[PDB]
RNA sequence: UUGAGCCUUGAUGUGUAGGAUAGGUGGGAGGCUUUGAAGUGUGGACGCCAGUCUGCAUGGAGCCGACCUUGAAAUACCACC
């Protein structure tokens, strides 16, 4: 219906610019939902090579528009710090297994600066879903209170696909397009900083801007 | 002339080699001997190569 | 089709003395191509595959793959350490991810203890992330379970040394296929495999995505998996498009043409010789140019050679009417039992084809029959006028450090075979090993010549009871027909284990078919009327395969 | 009359277990149809044959999410395939 309408409405065979169709995308408020942003990024790079896998985090001025929950499943005082600075739930090392088995849900990864009696299930229980805190990406750090920035910045896990495809949220469309620009520049900055050493062709290939039930307009 | 020419490369990492002959029929094994390397001035094991 | 996945430009290869196994081979393989590699034994197909895989390097010419394709090479016979179990052997091929998990344990120690917590860990974990993300990582257990179930591998805790031949080859195949390749070179992939595994393998290869180069001797498997055929007649590869049936006629016509051309060359040579032997007849020329042109006409011809068409099975002693009787045979290794409630009696002048699935007691039967194991019940009575010669599956007993003469003959110029005596050179040459070839090292040999020398080494006891355990392993069809002929004028008795239904159809007089739950059916007659007996006691069912997958 | 591209548009992807042909993370909760059904006929391609996909019709409207009983989850546009 209106899906067939947006089919002709979007003509992605033609190249746009970085902000040429933001108004046309905001024209897709007709769909009955809160219509979060799910931009897609494809680069000119191989992803089968083991060394080129990318994993990390970033920030954006407006937040992702979601409530990132990083429970303090650590030992010491990080749980106490999170209980007032953005901790979903406090779990001691003698109760982390139960706290995960019962309600292990969380918007962000768990918090454990030094209380790390186990990485979690040893079998993808704590790393399969991506909950393993990797300091190399940015999950680990020497700031106990810095984990509050995980929920106060909307830090996103740079998941990597077998074809190097990155899907991320940009502070849902409630923020205006002039606010989408200051997030687009930031995500491009982070993308350039995450550049692999082995590069060829063009360092970015194609970006698709859309909403949840929306159409993916090209960026070029 | 059934013996073919082969070269004893130096395993010390430098580029140096002797040259001898070997009947590849009767002895298909790979030669190795401790000879002298003038580049390093030490006795290193030399292994055969084409 | 636009590009190629592999290329070779003028690749030559020289063996001891001066023989060109390969010369002027300029071939390119495109992505998505399946190629068969036919030819006689000794042609050089295994050498060509080794060169393509990269283990062989000392060549002349260019050989090149594209700059990142994953290559999987399966040799003529795989090497395994007997100490490992199936699980350990597989973990040897998937070691890197297991090592990554062990380093996860190390890192969890370093992160539970405040020492080296962040100063020397973040930059180190790059590989720890990379290996797990690139491979399946923590999905290793389930992927291995699925692969084992799809290949019908033996149990995870079975010792490799106690594993059978077919199971050993299946384990080698699994270790090859776990490291997911794109180029797939196989040297006789269906060697010790049974019909079920062969069907699964050919369907998998047909459904494959990458490129496959396979050395084959099975016409049916070749015709079901390949697109075109490389030949490698004598240093020359002839890529032919089509099927086996047409290529056979092409080869026969080519051989006839070469025979005619050789005859014409001999005619010309003898005519110019009869001119040369003439006189001068005055102060005339005699033609130095013609003399040179005649001397140039001795370019030499490589006789087709190999081409084995006769084998020598020595006569045995006179054999009576009580050859072998087994009554109430029973065998088991632990809970699983191979043979139970088996009995039969074998008459004179019989060939008994033994068939069944992989790992079912076929070799254990021979070990029992010739003093090597002990049945759970017993009563395997041989005759008083029986002399036993045995030939097993694996050519491992002999050493790869002796020439053919020194190995077969034992260094003695006279060889007393059973009753009479024959010169060792003549005896070894009856198996197509001439004076030049009798100096080759056993380790410096091909697969077919290895099997032939195995047969010639163990058939010298002159006994009229042959126990052959898959002697048709890596023999070309010409030597196969030679054995088919030589097995019919041998007056004694033979028991042949073979998965080659076409081979056994020619010579089988009695059948020993294995079935489920340790059933060993004994039937009298050839396969042609065995099928009629089955159709008399008919049961119709065609849902044979499952054909699942390797990975998600 | 055809080949090779090259852009789209559809259509496809069945280990053991769970609803059962059951592809890589979406972003995520309901979209969807009634512009006329879940179903019954009806032609085709696949099949590992239980089925999904579809031309199709007098007639014609709730199916799936929602609950995870799994190594992975709900054929819910567009995704750069
Ligand atoms: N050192 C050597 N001396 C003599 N001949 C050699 C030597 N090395 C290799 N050859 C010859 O190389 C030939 C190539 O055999 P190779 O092992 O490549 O397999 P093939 O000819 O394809 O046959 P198959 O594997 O089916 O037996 C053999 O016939 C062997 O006689
Ligand atoms: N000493 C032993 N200990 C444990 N298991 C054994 C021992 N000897 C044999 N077996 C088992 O019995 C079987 C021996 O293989 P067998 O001789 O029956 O081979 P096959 O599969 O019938 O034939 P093929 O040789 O063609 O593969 C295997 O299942 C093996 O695990
Ligand atoms: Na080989
Ligand atoms: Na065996």
């Amino acid at each position: 219906k209106r899906m067939r309408v947006i089919r002709e409405k979007v003509d992605a065979t033609k190249q746009y610019d970085i902000n040429e169709a933001i108004a046309l995308l905001k024209e897709l408020a007709t769909a009955k939902f809160v219509e979060s942003v799910d931009v897609a990024v494809n680069l000119g790079i191989d992803a089968r090579k083991s060394d080129q896998n990318v994993r990390g985090a970033t920030v954006l001025p407006h937040g992702t528009g979601r409530s990132v929950r990083v429970a303090v499943f650590t030992q010491g005082a990080n749980a106490e710090a999170a209980k007032a600075a953005g901790a979903e739930l406090v779990g001691m090392e003698d109760l982390a297994d139960q706290i995960k088995k019962g309600e292990m849900n969380f918007d962000v990864v768990i918090a454990s600066p030094d209380a790390m009696r186990v990485v979690g299930q040893l079998g993808q229980v704590l790393g399969p879903r991506g909950l393993m805190p990797n300091p190399k990406v940015g999950t680990v750090t020497p700031n106990v209170a810095e984990a509050v920035k995980n929920a106060k910045a909307g830090q996103v896990r740079y998941r990597n696909d077998k074809n190097g495809i990155i899907h991320t949220t940009i502070g849902k469309v409630d923020f205006d397009a002039d606010k989408l620009k200051e997030n687009l520049e930031a995500l491009l900055v982070a993308l350039k900083k995450a550049k692999p050493t082995q590069a060829k062709g063009v360092y970015i290939k194609k970006v698709s801007i859309s909403t949840t039930m929306g159409a993916g307009v090209a960026v070029d | 002339g059934i013996r073919e020419k082969i070269k004893l490369v130096s395993s010390a990492g430098t580029g140096h080699f002797y040259t001898t002959t070997k009947n590849k029929r009767t002895k298909p094994e790979k030669l190795e001997l401790k000879k002298f390397d003038p580049v390093v001035r030490q006795h290193v094991i030399y292994k055969e190569a084409k | 089709m636009a590009q190629f996945v592999y290329t070779m430009h003028r690749v030559g290869k020289v063996v001891p003395p001066k023989r060109h196994i390969l010369k002027n081979i300029s071939l390119s393989f495109f992505p998505g191509a399946k190629i068969g590699v036919l030819g006689l034994n000794g042609a050089g197909k295994s050498t060509l595959l080794r060169i393509m895989a990269g283990i062989d390097k000392d060549i002349e010419g260019e050989a090149r793959p594209q700059p990142d394709i994953k290559i999987g090479y399966l040799p003529q016979e795989p090497q395994l350490n007997p100490e490992h179990t199936v699980r350990e052997s597989i973990e040897e091929a998937v070691s890197e991810v297991v090592n990554a998990l062990k380093r996860l344990d190390e890192v969890y120690a370093l992160y539970a203890d405040p020492d080296a917590d962040f100063d020397k860990l973040a930059a180190e974990q790059g590989r720890l992330e990379e290996i797990i993300q690139a491979h399946d990582g923590h999905n290793l257990n389930v992927q291995l379970e699925r692969a084992a179930d799809a290949l019908r591998l033996p149990d995870w805790d079975a010792k490799i040394a106690n594993l059978s031949g077919g199971e050993r080859r299946r384990v080698a195949l699994c270790r090859l296929l776990l490291e997911k390749p794109d180029m797939l070179l196989l040297d006789q992939p269906t060697n010790h495999l049974d019909a079920e595994s062969v069907a699964w393998l050919e369907r998998f290869l047909h459904d494959f995505e990458g490129t496959v180069v396979a050395i084959t001797h099975d016409r049916y498997f070749l015709d079901n998996v390949a697109g075109w055929i490389l030949e490698l007649d004598r240093g020359e590869g002839i890529p032919w498009e089509g099927n086996y049936s047409s290529w056979l006629e092409q080869k026969d016509q080519r051989l006839a043409q070469e025979a005619s051309q050789e005859a014409a060359r001999r005619k010309s040579i003898e005519k110019e010789l009869e001119w040369v032997r003439q006189g001068t007849k005055g102060r005339q020329s005699k033609g130095k140019a013609r003399l040179a042109r005649f001397e140039e006409l001795n370019s030499t011809e490589y006789q087709k050679r190999n081409e084995t068409n006769e084998l020598f099975i020595p006569p045995g002693p006179r054999l009576g009417d009580k050859v072998l009787e087994v009554s109430n045979l029973r065998k088991s290794y632990g809970d699983r039992l191979l043979i139970d409630s088996l009995s039969f009696s074998i008459p004179k002048g019989a060939i008994v084809g033994i068939i069944g699935p992989n790992g079912a007691g076929k070799s254990t039967l021979f070990r029992m029959i010739s003093g090597q194991e002990q049945p759970d019940s017993g009563t395997i009575t041989l005759g008083e006028t029986v002399k036993l010669a045995s030939v097993d599956q694996f050519r491992d007993s002999m050493d790869n450090s002796k020439t053919v003469w020194e190995e077969v003959s034992g260094g003695l110029d006279i060889m007393k075979i059973g009753n009479t005596e024959m010169p060792s050179r003549a005896y070894v040459g009856r198996f197509n090993f001439k004076g030049v070839d009798q100096g080759k090292r056993v380790g410096e040999l091909s697969g077919g010549e290895r099997g032939r020398l195995h047969l010639a080494k163990l058939l010298q006891v002159g006994g009229n009871m042959l126990l052959l355990d898959q002697p048709t392993n890596d023999l070309d069809i010409e030597t196969l027909r030679a054995l088919e002929n030589a097995l019919l004028e041998f007056p004694g008795c033979a028991m042949v284990i073979s998965h080659d239904r076409w081979f056994l159809d020619r010579i089988a007089t009695h059948i020993l078919d294995y079935q489920d739950e340790g059933k060993v059916e004994f039937f009298e007659g050839n396969f042609t009327e065995y099928e009629e007996y089955k159709k008399r006691t008919l049961g119709a069912d065609a849902l044979e395969p499952k054909r699942i997958k390797y990975k998600r």
